[PDB]
């Protein structure tokens, strides 16, 4: 019931974008963006249509 | 240089150590650095004019059962600024805790040291 994926290294000043689109009328999931250790950085947001979850993040490290 | 000291101690489950400044100097730079030496402790440095224990305020945020994780981040930032005069970041490969503060008001101040509310899984 849990899915985790790793991403490549990001240079300073770079952005990040994610999106979830249900297909089989499945309930909207919960998506969040953390680091390797696990410290949270961003949380998903549900818009008015309720058919997509969008997350944006920028790194300064 | 002016006044540098080395402090050592142990941190329990959600318990901190209180240090009280006798008199804050005017036009002075205060540097605080804390690094964990054992365990999975996450450093956190804060200061406050009064001596009220913030364990109850921090415990309420941890006790929050809100599904959305944005509230946990927002509440932690809001409760830190509205109570602590200044605070620094927690953990990290680089400067785990390095806060610079100058208070041009004089008097006795209480610097707080403890942990934060994160996850490691």
């Amino acid at each position: 019931r849990y899915l985790t994926q790793h991403t490549r290294n990001l240079q300073p000043g770079d952005t990040f974008h994610a999106l979830v689109e249900p297909i089989g009328e499945a309930p909207l999931p919960r998506l969040r963006l953390t680091d390797s250790g696990g410290k949270p950085l961003a949380f998903g947001l549900i818009d008015q249509p309720g058919e997509s979850v969008e997350l944006n993040y920028t790194c300064d490290q | 240089e002016g006044r540098v000291q080395h402090f050592t101690g142990y941190i329990e489950d959600g318990r901190g150590i209180f240090y009280s400044l006798p008199d804050m100097k005017q036009g002075d730079i205060i540097y605080a650095s804390m690094q964990n030496t054992g365990g999975n402790l996450d450093p956190l440095v804060g200061i406050m004019a009064e001596e009220i224990d913030p364990a109850v305020s921090l415990g309420q945020v941890l006790e929050k059962a809100l599904a959305s994780e944005n509230d946990l981040i927002s509440e932690l930032t809001a409760v830190a600024d509205r109570i602590f005069l200044g605070w620094d970041d927690d953990g990290g490969k680089g400067y785990s805790a390095s806060l610079e503060f100058t208070i041009p008001r004089d008097g006795t101040y209480h610097i707080f040291a403890g942990s934060t509310i994160t996850n490691q899984r």
